[PDB]
């Protein structure tokens, strides 16, 4: 029993974090095989291309107490790739993936190359993440573990004026309409991740919290008409399919649960809580609920 | 209703 | 900026987790140097879990009755002893991944990270607090016993919790790493109930300070209170008493924000009476009590 915001175990990623320094700028790097990935702003309208006329020795890469020898450098989108002379012996089985809005991941927040904390975050519909980051955190990474594989999906770059965060995938492509320069940028209107809310209502039912179940059912089209009016993401048939397991495991068909959620939006919670929350939680995916409630492990 | 959480 | 339930990176603990089996019973163990620590209920039979005599059960065991597996490697048990509710299995190999560590017994209100494991393998990491009634509100399934809670301030892993059981309300009970239960609980499946839980007041105040640090002031008011009057109000909402120690502990956050501790207490009194009226604080619509004053300083600027 119980249900917590649960991150993936971070050990495989901790052994990849290093410190990257160029001039007076220091941030974090991700050391995989014989390349260190970091935000290209470490070399800093900046002409990043014109600025990389530095030598390999201009980039100081420190893994713990060891200095890594940089033997090449190149830029890919907003990420710098530092080639080093030693492959990371701790490199896990991994790949780079670009996630979709609504998908969650674990963030290993790092400073000066040292991991400091781990938490779960969701890619918001407006392509920000509601992270917890201070100066020096650029280059911290986000990841999921699929089976045995670390899928890296996020590299942290900056904080927007509302205090939410923006970054790239590991190929340097920003999530959202953002750029890595000091210009006026704002988080767009955000929406609620409907399929995740339903997933969390299933988690609630699995944990015996059922007061919001009702006799009513609905259709995908009828639910979406109401939900769009409350700035909820549309629910697609794909979402219905993905919730299939939880719908079966609880006896609440997705559209039956949709009628419960439909009522929660129009009527509020009437002073009750669900799983210890007084708002509708939308940063658990259907897979997040399955992994936590069935005890899936990673080796 | 107290449960050890070993597995058997 | 931002404020999240932030756990410690779990790698230093992941490298200590093993699987312990005795007969048909399996749980997790904590392999530090040449000792594997695990709940002594691994030696119970499914039949006798109401009134196990652990001394009697343990003396009937041989070292070779304990199957200890680190990954695909089987560790050889060369000795065993019981300390309170924890079994100590001596093995012939010191764990090469043993971090710098210590054992600490924590007080209610303290937080820690939990590495929930099954069959010696990690499932996830989350933050938890020792509740005033000495339970923890964990996320644990059958087979999670032997998972540990820990902090890693600086370079040292401080182990403070080993998981044993789930109570009928769905919250959890376990021990420190010397095998002493938190709270009045015992390693028996006899009927046990958690006392009424209360809210960790000093943590709520710390979290309001985190909210002000992150630029939110809507809940402040012009009033101050006395310590005793605040405690009279707080008790009526099943909040823990606030002591002068707690007031002292909040001194730093009080200085960083310019809001005196008893001024923040008067704001909490008003929040208890009014609720949030559709607003949120740090992304929550209720008053959060599992961040300590130390946690806030660790996370905030
Ligand atoms: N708080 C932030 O995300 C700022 C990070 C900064 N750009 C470096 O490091």
């Amino acid at each position: 029993s119980g249900f917590r915001k649960m991150a993936f175990p971070s050990g495989k990623v901790e052994g990849c974090m290093v410190q990257v320094t160029c001039g007076t700028t220091t941030l974090n790097g991700l050391w995989l095989d014989d390349v260190v990935y970091c935000p290209r702003a470490v070399i800093c309208p900046n002409y990043e291309d014109l600025l990389i006329r530095k030598s390999n020795h201009n980039f100081l890469v420190q893994a713990g107490n060891v200095q890594l020898r940089v033997i090449g450098h190149s830029m890919q989108n907003c990420v710098l790739k530092l080639k080093v002379d030693t492959a990371n012996p701790k490199t896990p089985k991994y790949k780079f993936v670009r996630i979709q809005p609504g998908q969650t991941f674990s963030v290993l927040a790092c400073y000066n190359g040292s991991p400091s904390g781990v938490y779960q975050c969701a890619m918001r519909p407006n392509f920000t993440i509601k992270g917890s980051f201070l100066n020096g955190s650029a280059g911290s990474v986000g990841f999921n573990i699929d089976y045995d594989c670390v899928s890296f999906c996020y590299m942290h770059h900056m904080e927007l004026p509302t205090g939410v965060h923006a970054g790239t995938d590991l190929e340097g492509n920003f999530y959202g309409p953002f750029v890595d320069r000091q210009t006026a940028q704002a988080a767009g209107t955000d929406t609620t991740i409907t399929v995740n809310v339903l997933a969390w209502l299933y988690a609630a039912v699995i944990n015996g919290d059922r007061w919001f179940l009702n006799r009513f059912t609905t259709t995908l089209n009828d639910f979406n008409l109401v939900a769009m009016k409350y700035n909820y993401e549309p629910l697609t048939q794909d979402h219905v399919d993905i919730l299939g397991p939880l719908s079966a495991q609880t006896g609440i068909a997705v559209l039956d649960m949709c009628a419960s959620l439909k009522e929660l939006l129009q009527n509020g919670m009437n002073g009750r809580t669900i799983l210890g929350s007084a708002l509708l939680e939308d940063e658990f995916t259907p897979f997040d609920v399955v992994r936590q409630c069935s005890g899936v492990t990673f080796q | 209703g107290v449960t050890f959480q070993s597995a058997v």
